[PDB]
C-alpha cells in the first residue's frame, strides 16, 4: 500500500506531528464544559455563522448513545470520522455486554484508536480534541477530554480551542463549589465563562445539557438570551 | 475406502505413590492378526521427573512424542527451567484439542513427580480432557486392569480392610502380576514389559519378559 | 535533510532509537527499589491544573495479580504494550497453569520493542519499570525503547534520574526493609519534584510474598507522608 | 555524503557504508574471546553494567545441547537471530531426528541475514556472533559479521579493543591445540585480562565461560562456578 | 493416491553380520496382468543405505526423485557429513505422515536398509506412518509367508553370516514364487556392507513339482 | 419440486399493436395460502413490464437486482432502455449464477420505445432467451396455458378481444391448476396508455 | 550530481553508474583465474593469510553447485553464496523437471537473468560478484563461462577475476588448449598464481584449485592438493 | 525511492494543511455556481466555461448531473475527477435503494462522499480531489435542500450557495438581497438572473453562456426541470426591462 | 452425567455427580464436573468433557482480560454472552456442550444455560445431562424461593441421589457448591452409598 512512516521522532525527543497537530486544535473554535453534580452542561462558542443560512448541519455537539455526549475542536472532518467509528463501537459494545456503555470505555477507545493511528504506516494524525461527557451508572457525572496524542484525561472543567489559557484562567479564579450548587447557576456559569470568551452575542452560543436521567436537550436561543440578560443584571448588581 | 486410522493396541499402566510414579507398558506393536515386532517400548523419558506413555495409533504416538519434546526444549530455552508435570498436562491438553476436527486416536498417560515430591498421574482421552488420578490403565487391556487396581490400590468394595499406604516393591509385584494376568486373556499384551520408575533421584528402568505367545 | 528511518550512524548506533532515548528524558520521574521483603515502587504524577482531576492519571498500572509496572513520558504507547503484555501473561497461565515470570514477560515485550518498519512504524517512546514476586523472590526489572533489557536493584528513570541514581546509591544497601525504602524513595521524590509534596502528587505500589497483591489505596499515603 | 544514506546505494569507491557502519556498531560491544583445542571449544566473554546497583548484561546464551553462541552489539537483533537459531535447530531435530552440523546452520544464518542487506528499507543486523559447536568432526569456532561473511577460525575476538586479544592469541596458537580444559579456559581469560586497562580485571563479577565437550553438554558459568577457574593466575607485569 | 494403479509386490529384508541384504522381485502388475516384467524396485541410495518398496510404483518413482535430490544436495554441501540411515527413516516417516494427514496418501510400503558405523540398520515405513526397527522385515504377503522363516531361524540363532542370509532369502523368494498369485520367477538381490552398496542381477528360482505326479 | 414450492403463473400475449401481460395473485407455502396481493409484475420504465414466476425469494431478489442495474443504466445513458437490451441484461444477471442458480423464469413484455412495436420474450433459470410472436408462459401450470393460447390466439387483435382472450385463458388455465389461483391481475398496455384490470376469479 | 544514486536512473551520456561502481567493487578482490583443457576445466583461487585470521579451510570460494558444476567466485562473498544457493536451486528444478543434467548454457542464462533483474529497479542493489562456471559432459565437451555484475554471460577458454586481471591473462594466452591434458594445466595455473601477485602488500597466501573433467569421470571436486603437491615443487623453482 | 516522494499528507509548519488549501485555490478558478431555495422548488445556476462556437450541445445535459430521480449536482473544479465522483456517488445512492427499497436521503449521501474525499486526504500521499460541488434534492423529512462539498470532507447546508471565486461577491449580493422564504418561481429566477448578471463580467449575459435547472415537487413524479433556452431569453429581457424600471430612481 | 443449579434467596446452589463413561464402559468415578472458573464464577460439564473444559477455560481467559481492562469484575450475563458467541462459530461441526454459568452480579443472583446449539436463557431452575429429567422432577417438587440453607442442601443432595438411582450413566460422588454474594464456597463431597445408608432408613 503506502509503506512509509510519516511520523519520525525528532532529534531532541519529539513527535513532530503529534505536538504540531495540536496547533490545528489551537486554531479552531472554542468550547467549554463543566459538570455540576446532577446536571451536566457543555457548549461550544464561535460558530461564526453567516447569520442568514441553515444551522442544523453545522452542529458541533452530537451523541453516540442515549447516555454519552460529544464536543470537539480542531478540524471537523476528522471529528466526523472519529464519531462514526465511536458510534459503531458503542453500539457493538451494547451487542455484547447488556449495560449502557460506560464513558470511560468510549474514551479509551477513542484515545486507543488515535494512538494506533499515529503509530501506523503513513496515516496523518488526527488534529482534533474531543470532549466526552456522560454520566454512567448510579448517576455519576464525569467528563474526559482527548488529545492528538491519545491521552484520555479526566478534568472538572474545560479549556480547549482558541485562547484556552484565558478561559482556564477565568475558571481558575472561578472554581467555586457554590457555582455547582444550583443547576441554573451551573448553566449561567458556562454562559459567564463563554462570555469571558469571544463576542458572545448570543448567536454563536450553542449549548446543550443533560440531566443524567434523560437525553441531550439543545436549547432554543431565547432561553440563552434571558440567561445572558440575567447575567448582565447580576453584573450590574455587582456595582 | 482408504481408512486413515488403524488400531495398533498396547497397554499402559501407571501408579502414583507417596514419592514415586511407576509407569509400565508392553512392547508389542501389532496390526490386525499379525505381529510387526516384539520390541517397541511405549514409555518415553521427557524430563528428569516425567515419563509419558502413548498407545493407540502408532504414528500419532511418535508424532506427539516428538512435538512434546520440542515444546519442552522451547520452554527450557525461554524460561531457564524445566516444566512441571501439570504444565505439561495443560500443554498436552491444548495440543490434543488443537487437532479436534481431525482427532488423534491416542490414549495418553503422564506419570511423574510434582514439585512437592509426590506422585501424580494425569490421564487423558483422545480429544483432550485430563484429571489427576492415582492410577490408570490405558489401551486395549484397560477393562482387564482397572477393577483389580480398584481392589488392591483403591481398596474399594471391601469390608474391614484397612488402608495401608502403597509401598514400592508391593507396587512392583502388583505390576508384574497384573501384566501376567492380563497377558493370559489379551491378544495385544507383549512379551517385554518395560517398567519405568521415577523417584526423587532419577529414572530407573527394568525389563521383565513374559510368556512368548 | 530526511534520510531513511532505519539508518545506522556514522559512529554506529542508529538514529531513531537514540532519539527515543532522548525522548524519555522529558517525562516524569519514577523510582522502584528491590527489597527482599518485597518490591516497592514510586512515581510522580505531575499535576498541572486544578481543573485536572488528580485520581485519573495512571502511572502504576496492573499487569498480573502479582506483576506490577510503571510508565513514563508518552502515556499511550505504554498503554498498548501494557495491554499486550497482559494478554501474553494470560496466554502463559492458560497454556501452562502457572505464572509467567517477570523476565519472561519482559522478553515477550522486548521481542517487539523494535519491530518498527515499513513492511510486515516508529520506535516506541516509553521507559518501563517492572516488578513483582516470582519464584526467584522479588524482582525489579527495567527495559528501554532499544529492547536492551537488564535487571536493576533500584533504578530511577526519566527527567531526574541523575541525582536520583546518585542519591539513591548513597542510601541503598542490600539488607533494607520495606517502609524504610518507601520513605527513602519519597524523600528523593520531594527533592526532585517541583510542587509541594502532598496527598495528591505521588502514588506507591508495593508487592510482597506476604502482602500477596500490589494494593495501595489512598490515605495510607497520608499516614506515610505525615511520618516525614 | 549523499551516497551514505541507504543500503542500496553503491559508493563511487564501491564501499557500501551501511555495512561499515554496522561493523562499527559491532565494534562498540563488550570484549569476548573464543578458542578451541582439538577436543574442546571454549568461548569467554566480558560482562558490563549500566550502573553499580544494576546487574550485568549477560552475553553467553544457550542454543542447543552442543551449540552455544556469543554476542556483541544490539540485543533485539541478537534475540531475533537467537530465536531463528533455536527454531532452525529444532526443525532438523524434529525432521531428521539428528543434531545439526554447525556449518550448514551458519550458512543458513548468512542466507537469513543477506536479504535485509540488499533490499531497500531494511537494516543490516548489528550482531556479533561467535559460535562454538560439535558436529561429528569436532569443535568449530565461527564468527559472523553484519556483512554475513562468516568465518571459521581457531581463535577470534570481537568487541571493543579486541586487537590485543588477537596478539595474545597469535603467540599461543601453537600451544592451544594440545591442552585440556583448564589451561585452555585460563588462556582465554588471559586474553581478557589484556583486553582491559591494568587496574580492574575480573573479580567474579563480569566474566562468563561456555564449554562444550565430547561428553559435555553446552553449559554457561557465571562468577561462582567461575571462582574455581579464576584462581590459578598470576599478576600483570610492571 | 486413492486407487493404486500399478502395484509391485512383497519385499524381503534381513540383517546379518555387518550388513543388510534386501531382495525384491521385478514385476509390475496391473490388476491381475503382469504388465511390466522388467522394472527395478530397489534404489541404491548413495553409499550407506538402500531402499526397497511395494505398492504404487509411480509414488516410488516420486520418492526416488525426491530422495535423490536430497542426497545430491548434502553431497554438494561438501562438509563431510552424510545422512545416517535412521535419519532417512525419520524423514520418510514424516513424509508419509504429512501425506496421510491431508487425506492424500502415498500408496507405498517401504523398507530402508543401511549399514553405518559398525551397526546394521533395517527400518520399516508404512503408508499410514507406522514405523519401527526390526531384525527382519517382510511386506505385503511376505509378512504372512516369508516372515515365519525369518523369525524361525532368527529365534534359534540371533546372528547370521552373509551366505546363510543370502540362502535364506533365496528360499523365501522361492516360497513367494510358490504361493503368491502376483509373483514372478525373476528377482534381484541387493546388499549393503562396509564395502559399499551392491545390486546383484536378476536371479531366478529352482522349483519342485513332484506333487503333480500324485493324482 | 422447488418450482412447485409457491406456485405461480405468468402469461404474456402479443396483440396487433399492443401487448398484454397477466399473472396470478396467490402467495403461500405449498398447500397453505397466505395472501392475495403478492406482486409478480414489475414496472421497468414506461410502457415496459417484466413478470417473474417461481420461488418468491428469487422473484424479489432478481427484481431488486434488475431495478438496481436498470436505474444505473438509465442514469449512465439519458435515453430509456430498448427491450432487447433488457433481455440481454436479465440473461447476463441470471448467467452470473450459472452454478448458483436462481429459481425464476422471467417474462418480459413491453413495447418499442421508438415505434409502437410490441415485444415478448421469456428466459430460463440459467439465461436462455426466446423471442416469439404469439405468447410465452412461465410457472407450474405450463401445459394449461399452452393449451389456452394455442387454442384461442389470433394474429391481429384489437385490445378488447386481446383482453377477453387473455382473460379466458388465464381463468381457465388457473382453475384447472391447484396451487395457483386466488385472483388474476391483467395489464393491458398500448402506445397511448396503460390499463390494469382485475378479474372475478374463483377464490377457492 | 544526483545521477549516481539509483540503479534505475540513466546518465546524461547514457550509462548506469551503479553497475560501473559494482563492477569495480569486484576489482579489489583477490585474483582468481580459470582455464579449460581438451577434456576438462581447471580452477584456481589465490587465498591470502594475514597472520592467523582463520583455519586452512574456511570460506572456500570454490563452491560446488551441481554434481558436475562448481563456482570460482571473487568479489563480495555473501552475495556469491546467495547466488550459489540460487544456482543450486535452479539445477534442482531442472533435475526435478526434465530428468537429466543441466546444460551449462541454460544455467548461465538463468543466473544471468536473475543478476540482470536485480539491476532493473531501485528497490534492490546490483550484485557485487563476478564468478566462473566450469563443467564437462560426454556429449558436450568442456564449457567455461563467466558472469559479470551486469549480467553479461559468455564463454572463454581462459579468464581472470580480481586485482591482477590483465597480468594474470598475459600468460593464460601463452598456453594452448588443444594439446594439453589438464594434469599439466594444474601445475601451470599453480606456477603462474605463485608467479603473479607478489609478496609486497600481503605476506602469506594460500592456494586452492578446483578440478573437473573426464579424469574425474564427470564429477567435480577439489584436487587432493596435498597429493602430488605439484605447485610448490615447481613454484620455488619459478623464482629465477 | 523516498527522495522522489512528494509528501502531500504531512501538515505544514505554518499550522494548517498545505495541499488542502492549494486544492481550494484550484477550486477557485474555472467555475461559478449557486442556487436559490426559498420554497416550492430549488434551482441551480451555471456558467459556460467552454462557450466556443464549435461545440455540439448534443448531451441534453451540461454541468448538471441528474444523479438519481430526486437529486442533481453542479460541478466546479477539474471535470473528470468529478466524473469519477458522480459515478461513485450514483452507485452509492443506487446501492442504498437496493438495500432498503426506499429513496436515499440527501445527508447520508453527502457524508458518504465526504468520507470518500477525506479517505484520500488522510492517508497515503495520494492527490486530493480538486472538486467542490453542490447538491439539490428532496427527502421525506425536510423538503428541499442545499449542500456544499469541500475538498477537505467538510460540508454544510445553506439556503444560498457559492463555489467559485467570482461568487464571493455573489454571497455578498445574496445577503444584501436576502428574502425570508419567497420563491414564487419568478422572483427567485429574476434574483438569480440579477446575480449572474452582476457577478460575471460578461456584458449583458448572453443566454448561451448560462445554465439554469430547477427541481419542483409533484406527487408522483418529482420532476427535474433542466429548462430550455427561450425562457432564459425572455427572463433576460424581463430583467433588463426591470433594470430600466429600477434606474428611473435617478 | 446429571447436573443441576437453582437460585433462591440466599444465592445459588450447584451440585453434580462425578461419573463419566465411554459408551457402556466407565472411565472414572471422580471426574470433577463443576469447573471452577473464578472466585466468583462456576461452570459445569455437560456431555463433552474436552469441549466444556476448553471453552470454559477460554472464557476464563477472556474474563480475566476484561477485569484487567475495566478494573471491575465481569457480570454473569456478559460472560454467558461471550461463551455463546465463541461457541456459535462452530455450529454443525459436531460440538456437544450444554454447560451452565453461575455467579453473583451487581443485580445479584445469575443463572444462565448455554448450549452447543447456542441457546442462551436465564431462569431459576435448570438440570442438564442424561438423567436430568429425574432431577427436574424431585427439584420441581421441592422448589420454592423462600428456603433455608440446610433445606436447599438436602434438596439438591437428595435430587442428585434420585437421579443417580434411576439413571444408569449417573453415579459416583455428589459434589455440592454454594454461590454467595461474596464468593463461592464448596459445601461437601458426599458419596452415593453413604446417601443410600442415610435415606434408605
Amino acid at each position: 500500500s503506502y509503506d512509509r512512516a510519516i511520523t519520525v521522532f525528532s532529534p531532541d525527543g519529539h513527535l513532530f506531528q503529534v505536538e504540531y497537530a495540536q496547533e490545528a486544535v489551537k486554531k479552531g473554535s472554542t468550547a467549554v464544559g463543566v459538570r455540576g453534580r446532577d446536571i451536566v452542561v457543555l457548549g461550544v462558542e464561535k460558530k461564526s455563522v453567516a447569520k442568514l443560512q441553515d444551522e442544523r448541519t453545522v452542529r458541533k455537539i452530537c451523541a453516540l448513545d442515549d447516555n454519552v455526549c460529544m464536543a470537539f475542536a480542531g478540524l471537523t472532518a476528522d471529528a466526523r470520522i472519529v464519531i462514526n467509528r465511536a458510534r459503531v463501537e458503542c453500539q457493538s459494545h451494547r451487542l455484547t455486554v447488556e449495560d449502557p456503555v460506560t464513558v470511560e470505555y468510549i474514551t479509551r477507545y477513542i484515545a486507543s484508536l488515535k494512538q494506533r493511528y499515529t503509530q501506523s504506516n503513513g496515516r496523518r494524525p488526527f488534529g482534533i480534541s474531543a470532549l466526552i461527557v456522560g454520566f454512567d451508572f448510579d448517576g455519576t457525572p464525569r467528563l474526559y477530554q482527548t488529545d492528538p496524542s491519545g491521552t484520555y484525561h479526566a478534568w472538572k472543567a474545560n479549556a480547549i480551542g482558541r485562547g484556552a489559557k484565558s478561559v482556564r484562567e477565568f475558571l481558575e479564579k472561578n472554581y467555586t463549589d457554590e457555582a455547582i450548587e444550583t443547576d441554573d447557576l451551573t448553566i449561567k456559569l458556562v454562559i459567564k465563562a463563554l462570555l469571558e470568551v469571544v463576542q458572545s452575542g448570543g448567536k454563536n452560543i450553542e449549548l446543550a445539557v443533560m440531566r443524567r436521567d434523560q437525553s441531550l436537550k439543545i436549547l432554543n436561543p431565547e432561553e440563552i438570551e434571558k440567561y445572558v440578560a440575567e447575567i448582565e443584571k447580576e453584573k450590574e448588581e455587582n456595582e | 475406502r482408504f481408512s486413515p486410522y488403524v488400531f495398533n493396541g498396547g497397554t499402559i499402566l501407571a501408579i502414583a505413590g507417596e514419592d514415586f510414579a511407576i509407569v509400565a507398558s508392553d512392547t508389542r506393536l501389532s496390526e490386525g492378526f499379525s505381529i510387526h515386532t516384539r520390541d517397541s517400548p511405549k514409555c518415553y523419558k521427557l524430563t528428569d521427573k516425567t515419563v509419558i506413555g502413548c498407545s493407540g495409533f502408532h504414528g500419532d504416538c511418535l508424532t506427539l512424542t516428538k512435538i512434546i519434546e520440542a515444546r519442552l526444549k522451547m520452554y527450557k530455552h525461554s524460561n531457564n527451567k524445566a516444566m512441571t508435570t501439570g504444565a505439561i498436562a495443560a500443554m498436552l491438553s491444548t495440543i490434543l484439542y488443537s487437532r479436534r476436527f481431525f482427532p488423534y486416536y491416542v490414549y495418553n498417560i503422564i506419570g511423574g513427580l510434582d514439585e512437592e515430591g509426590k506422585g501424580a498421574v494425569y490421564s487423558f482421552d483422545p480429544v483432550g480432557s485430563y484429571q489427576r488420578d492415582s492410577f490408570k490403565a490405558g489401551g486395549s487391556a484397560s477393562a482387564m486392569l482397572q477393577p483389580l487396581l480398584d481392589n488392591q490400590v483403591g481398596f474399594k468394595n471391601m469390608q474391614n480392610v484397612e488402608h495401608v499406604p502403597l509401598s514400592l516393591d508391593r507396587a512392583m509385584r502388583l505390576v508384574k502380576d497384573v501384566f501376567i494376568s492380563a497377558a493370559e486373556r489379551d491378544v495385544y499384551t507383549g512379551d517385554a514389559l518395560r517398567i519405568c520408575i521415577v523417584t526423587k533421584e532419577g529414572i530407573r528402568e527394568e525389563t521383565v519378559s513374559l510368556r512368548k505367545d | 535533510y530526511d534520510r531513511g528511518v532505519n539508518t545506522f550512524s556514522p559512529e554506529g548506533r542508529l538514529f531513531q532509537v537514540e532519539y527515543a532515548i532522548e525522548a524519555i528524558k522529558l517525562g516524569s520521574t519514577a523510582i522502584g527499589i528491590q527489597t527482599s521483603e518485597g518490591v516497592c515502587l514510586a512515581v510522580e504524577k505531575r499535576i498541572t491544573s486544578p481543573l485536572m482531576e488528580p485520581s485519573s492519571i495512571e502511572k502504576i498500572v496492573e499487569i498480573d495479580a502479582h506483576i506490577g509496572c510503571a510508565m513514563s513520558g508518552l502515556i499511550a504507547d505504554a498503554k498498548t504494550l501494557i495491554d499486550k503484555a497482559r494478554v501474553e501473561t494470560q496466554n502463559h497461565w492458560f497454556t501452562y497453569n502457572e505464572t509467567m515470570t517477570v523476565e519472561s514477560v519482559t522478553q515477550a515485550v522486548s521481542n517487539l520493542a523494535l519491530q518498527f518498519g515499513e513492511e510486515d512504524s516508529r520506535p516506541f517512546g516509553v521507559a518501563l519499570l517492572f516488578g513483582g514476586v516470582d519464584e526467584k523472590g522479588p524482582q525489579l526489572f527495567h527495559m528501554d525503547p532499544s529492547g536492551t533489557f537488564v535487571q536493576c536493584d533500584a533504578r530511577a528513570i526519566g527527567s531526574a534520574s541523575e541525582g536520583a541514581q546518585s542519591s539513591l546509591q548513597e542510601v541503598y544497601h542490600k539488607s533494607m526493609t520495606l517502609k524504610e525504602a518507601i520513605k527513602s524513595s519519597l524523600i528523593i521524590l520531594k527533592q526532585v519534584m517541583e510542587e509541594k509534596l502532598n496527598a495528591t502528587n505521588i502514588e506507591l505500589a508495593t508487592v510482597q510474598p506476604g502482602q500477596n497483591f500490589h494494593m495501595f489505596t489512598k490515605e495510607e499515603l497520608e499516614e506515610v507522608i505525615k511520618d516525614i | 555524503n549523499q551516497y551514505d544514506n541507504d543500503v542500496t546505494v553503491w559508493s563511487p569507491q564501491g564501499r557500501i557504508h551501511q555495512i561499515e557502519y554496522a561493523m562499527e556498531a559491532v565494534k562498540q560491544g563488550s570484549a569476548t574471546v573464543g578458542l578451541k583445542s582439538k577436543t574442546h571449544a571454549v568461548l569467554v566473554a566480558l560482562k558490563r553494567a549500566q550502573s553499580e546497583l544494576a546487574a550485568h548484561q549477560k552475553k553467553i546464551l544457550h542454543v542447543d545441547n552442543h551449540i552455544g553462541i556469543s554476542i556483541a552489539g544490539l540485543t533485539a537483533d541478537a534475540r531475533l537471530l537467537c530465536n531463528f537459531m533455536r527454531q532452525e535447530c529444532l526443525d532438523s531435530r524434529f525432521v531428521f531426528d539428528r543434531p545439526l552440523p554447525v556449518s550448514r546452520l551458519v550458512s543458513l544464518i548468512g542466507s537469513k541475514t543477506q536479504i535485509p542487506t540488499q533490499r531497500y528499507g531494511r537494516r543490516p543486523y548489528g550482531v556479533g556472533l561467535l559460535i562454538a559447536g560439535y558436529d561429528d568432526m569436532g569443535p568449530h569456532i565461527f564468527q559472523t559479521c553484519p556483512s554475513a561473511n562468516y568465518f571459521d577460525c581457531r581463535a577470534m575476538s570481537i568487541g571493543a579493543r579486541s586487537q590485543s586479544a588477537r596478539t595474545y592469541l597469535e603467540r599461543h596458537m601453537s600451544e592451544f591445540m594440545e591442552c585440556n580444559l583448564n589451561e585452555l579456559v585460563k588462556h582465554g581469560l588471559r586474553a581478557l585480562r589484556e583486553t582491559l586497562p591494568a587496574e580492574q580485571d575480573l573479580t567474579t563479577k563480569n566474566v562468563s565461560i561456555g564449554i562444550v565437550g565430547k561428553d559435555l553438554e553446552f553449559t554457561i558459568y557465571d562468577d561462582d562456578d567461575v571462582s574455581p577457574f579464576l584462581e590459578g593466575l598470576e599478576e600483570r607485569p610492571q | 493416491t486413492q486407487n493404486p494403479m500399478v502395484t509391485g509386490t512383497s519385499v524381503l529384508g534381513v540383517k546379518f553380520e555387518g550388513g543388510v541384504v534386501i531382495a525384491a522381485d521385478m514385476l509390475g502388475s496391473y490388476g491381475s496382468l503382469a504388465r511390466f516384467r522388467n522394472i527395478s524396485r530397489i534404489m541404491r541410495v548413495n553409499n550407506s543405505t538402500m531402499l526397497g518398496a511395494s505398492g504404487d510404483y509411480a509414488d516410488f518413482q516420486y520418492l526416488k526423485q525426491v530422495l535423490g535430490q536430497m542426497v545430491i544436495d548434502e553431497e554438494l554441501l561438501g562438509d563431510g557429513h552424510s545422512y545416517s540411515p535412521r535419519a532417512i527413516h525419520s524423514w520418510l516417516t514424516r513424509a508419509m505422515y504429512s501425506r496421510r494427514s491431508k487425506m492424500n496418501p502415498l500408496w507405498n510400503t517401504m523398507v530402508i536398509g543401511g549399514y553405518a558405523d559398525g551397526e546394521s540398520f533395517l527400518g520399516y515405513v508404512d503408508m499410514l506412518g507406522v514405523a519401527y526397527e526390526a531384525p527382519s522385515l517382510a511386506t505385503g504377503y511376505g509378512a504372512y509367508l516369508a516372515q515365519p522363516l525369518l523369525r524361525e531361524v532368527l529365534e534359534k540363532q540371533p546372528v547370521l553370516s552373509q551366505t546363510e542370509a543370502r540362502d535364506l532369502v533365496e528360499r523365501c523368494m522361492r516360497v513367494l514364487y510358490y504361493r503368491d498369485a502376483r509373483s514372478y520367477n525373476r528377482f534381484q538381490i541387493a546388499t549393503v556392507t562396509e564395502k559399499g552398496v551392491e545390486i546383484e542381477g536378476p536371479l531366478s528360482t529352482e522349483t519342485n513339482w513332484d506333487i503333480a505326479h500324485m493324482i | 419440486s422447488i418450482m412447485s414450492y409457491n406456485g405461480g403463473a405468468v402469461m404474456a400475449m402479443k396483440g396487433k399493436n399492443c401487448v398484454a401481460i397477466a399473472a396470478d395473485r396467490r402467495f403461500g407455502i405449498q398447500a397453505q395460502m397466505v395472501t392475495t396481493d403478492f406482486q409478480k409484475i414489475f414496472p421497468m420504465g414506461d410502457r415496459l413490464y417484466i413478470g417473474l414466476a417461481g420461488l418468491a425469494t428469487d422473484v424479489q431478489t432478481v427484481a431488486q437486482r434488475l431495478k438496481f442495474r436498470l436505474n444505473l443504466y438509465e442514469l449512465k445513458e439519458g435515453r430509456q432502455i430498448k427491450p432487447y437490451t433488457l433481455m440481454s441484461m436479465v440473461a447476463n444477471l441470471l448467467y452470473e449464477k450459472r452454478f448458483g442458480p436462481y429459481y425464476t423464469e422471467p417474462v418480459i413484455a413491453g413495447l418499442d420505445p421508438k415505434t409502437f412495436k410490441p415485444f415478448i420474450c421469456s428466459l430460463d433459470l440459467i439465461g436462455c432467451p426466446m423471442v416469439t410472436d404469439d405468447f410465452v408462459v412461465s410457472g407450474t401450470c405450463a401445459e394449461q396455458m399452452y393449451g389456452m393460447c394455442e387454442s384461442l390466439w389470433e394474429p391481429n387483435m384489437d385490445p378488447d378481444h386481446l383482453f377477453e382472450t387473455i382473460s379466458q385463458a388465464m381463468l381457465n388455465a388457473v382453475d384447472r391448476d391447484a396451487v395457483s389461483g386466488m385472483g388474476v391481475i391483467v395489464h393491458i398496455i398500448e402506445k397511448d396508455k396503460i390499463t390494469t384490470r382485475t378479474l372475478k376469479a374463483r377464490m377457492d | 550530481t544526483g545521477y549516481d544514486l539509483s540503479a534505475s536512473t540513466f546518465s546524461p551520456d547514457g550509462r548506469v553508474f551503479q553497475v560501473e561502481y559494482a563492477m569495480k567493487a569486484v576489482e579489489n578482490s583477490s585474483t582468481a583465474i580459470g582455464i579449460r583443457c581438451k577434456d576438462g576445466v581447471v580452477f584456481g583461487v589465490e587465498k591470502l593469510v594475514l597472520s592467523k585470521l582463520y583455519e586452512e579451510g574456511s570460506n572456500k570460494r570454490l563452491f560446488n553447485v551441481d554434481r558436475h558444476v562448481g563456482m570460482a567466485v571473487a568479489g563480495l562473498l555473501a552475495d556469491a553464496r546467495s547466488l550459489a544457493d540460487i544456482a543450486r536451486e535452479e539445477a534442482s528444478n531442472f533435475r526435478s523437471n526434465f530428468g537429466y543434467n543441466i546444460p551449462l548454457k541454460h544455467l548461465a542464462d538463468r543466473v544471468a537473468m536473475y543478476v540482470h533483474a536485480y539491476t532493473l529497479y531501485s528497490a534492490v542493489r546490483p550484485f557485487g560478484c563476478s564468478f566462473m562456471l566450469g563443467s564437462y559432459s560426454v556429449n558436450d565437451g568442456a564449457q567455461l563461462y563467466m558472469i559479470d555484475p551486469s549480467g553479461v554471460s559468455y564463454g572463454y577458454w581462459g579468464c581472470a577475476i580480481g586485482k591482477a586481471r590483465q597480468a594474470a591473462k598475459t600468460e593464460i594466452e601463452k598456453l594452448q588448449m588443444k594439446e594439453m591434458t589438464c594434469r599439466d594445466i594444474v601445475k601451470e595455473v599453480a606456477k603462474i598464481i605463485y608467479i603473479v601477485h607478489d609478496e609486497v602488500k600481503d605476506k602469506a597466501f594460500e592456494l586452492e584449485l578446483s578440478w573437473v573433467g573426464e579424469l574425474t569421470n564427470g564429477r567435480h571436486e577439489i584436487v587432493p592438493k596435498d597429493i602430488r603437491e605439484e605447485a610448490e615443487k615447481y613454484a620455488k623453482e619459478s623464482l629465477k | 525511492s523516498r527522495r522522489y516522494d512528494s509528501r502531500t499528507t504531512i501538515f505544514s509548519p505554518e499550522g494548517r494543511l498545505y495541499q488542502v488549501e492549494y486544492a481550494m485555490e484550484a477550486i477557485g478558478h474555472a467555475g461559478t455556481c449557486l442556487g436559490i431555495l426559498a420554497n416550492d422548488g430549488v434551482l441551480l445556476a451555471a456558467e459556460r466555461r467552454n462557450i466556443h462556437k464549435l461545440l455540439d450541445e448534443v448531451f441534453f445535459s451540461e454541468k448538471i448531473y441528474k444523479l438519481n430521480e430526486d437529486m442533481a449536482c453542479s460541478v466546479a473544479g477539474i471535470t473528470s475527477d468529478a466524473n469519477v465522483l458522480t459515478n461513485e456517488l450514483r452507485l452509492i445512492a443506487q446501492r442504498y435503494l437496493l438495500q432498503y427499497q426506499e429513496p436515499i436521503p440527501c445527508e447520508q449521501l453527502v457524508t458518504a462522499l465526504c468520507d470518500i474525499k477525506q479517505a484520500y486526504t488522510q492517508f497515503g500521499g495520494k492527490r486530493p480531489f480538486g472538486v467542490s460541488l453542490l447538491y439539490i434534492g428532496w427527502d421525506k423529512h425536510y423538503g428541499f435542500q442545499l449542500y456544499q462539498s469541500d475538498p477537505s470532507g467538510n460540508y454544510g447546508g445553506w439556503k444560498a450557495t457559492c463555489i467559485g471565486n467570482n461568487s464571493a461577491a455573489a454571497v455578498s449580493m445574496l445577503k444584501q438581497d436576502y428574502k425570508e422564504g419567497e420563491m414564487t418561481l419568478k422572483s427567485a429566477l429574476a434574483l438569480a438572473i440579477k446575480v449572474l448578471n452582476k457577478t460575471m463580467d460578461v456584458s449583458k449575459l448572453s443566454a448561451e453562456k448560462v445554465e439554469i435547472a430547477t427541481l419542483t415537487r409533484e406527487n408522483g413524479k418529482t420532476v427535474i426541470r433542466v429548462l430550455k433556452q427561450k425562457e432564459v431569453e425572455q427572463l433576460i429581457k424581463k430583467h433588463e426591462e426591470e433594470e430600466a424600471k429600477a434606474e428611473r430612481e435617478k | 452425567t446429571t447436573t443441576l443449579a437453582f437460585k433462591f434467596r440466599h444465592g445459588v446452589i450447584v451440585a453434580a455427580d462425578s461419573r463419566a463413561t465411554a459408551g457402556a464402559y466407565i472411565a472414572s468415578q471422580t471426574v470433577k464436573k463443576v469447573i471452577e472458573i473464578n472466585p466468583y464464577l462456576l461452570g459445569t460439564m455437560a456431555g463433552g468433557a474436552a469441549d466444556c473444559s476448553f471453552w470454559e477455560r477460554l472464557l476464563a481467559r477472556q474474563c480475566r482480560i476484561y477485569e484487567l481492562r475495566n478494573k471491575e469484575r465481569i457480570s454473569v450475563a456478559a460472560a454467558s454472552k461471550l461463551l455463546a458467541n465463541m461457541v456459535y462459530q462452530y455450529k454443525g461441526m459436531g460440538l456437544s456442550m450444554g454447560t451452565m454459568i453461575c455467579g453473583w452480579d451487581k443485580r445479584g443472583p445469575g443463572l444462565y444455560y448455554v448450549d452447543s446449539e447456542g441457546n442462551r436463557i436465564s431462569g431459576a431452575t435448570f438440570s442438564v445431562g442424561s438423567g436430568s429429567v429425574y432431577a427436574y422432577g424431585v427439584m420441581d417438587r421441592g422448589y420454592s424461593y423462600d428456603l433455608e440453607v440446610e433445606q436447599a442442601y438436602d434438596l439438591a443432595r437428595r435430587a442428585i441421589y434420585q437421579a443417580t438411582y434411576r439413571d444408569a450413566y449417573s453415579g459416583g460422588a455428589v459434589n455440592l457448591y454454594h454461590v454467595r454474594e461474596d464468593g463461592w464456597i464448596r459445601v461437601s463431597s458426599d458419596n452415593v452409598a453413604d446417601l443410600h445408608e442415610k435415606y434408605s432408613g
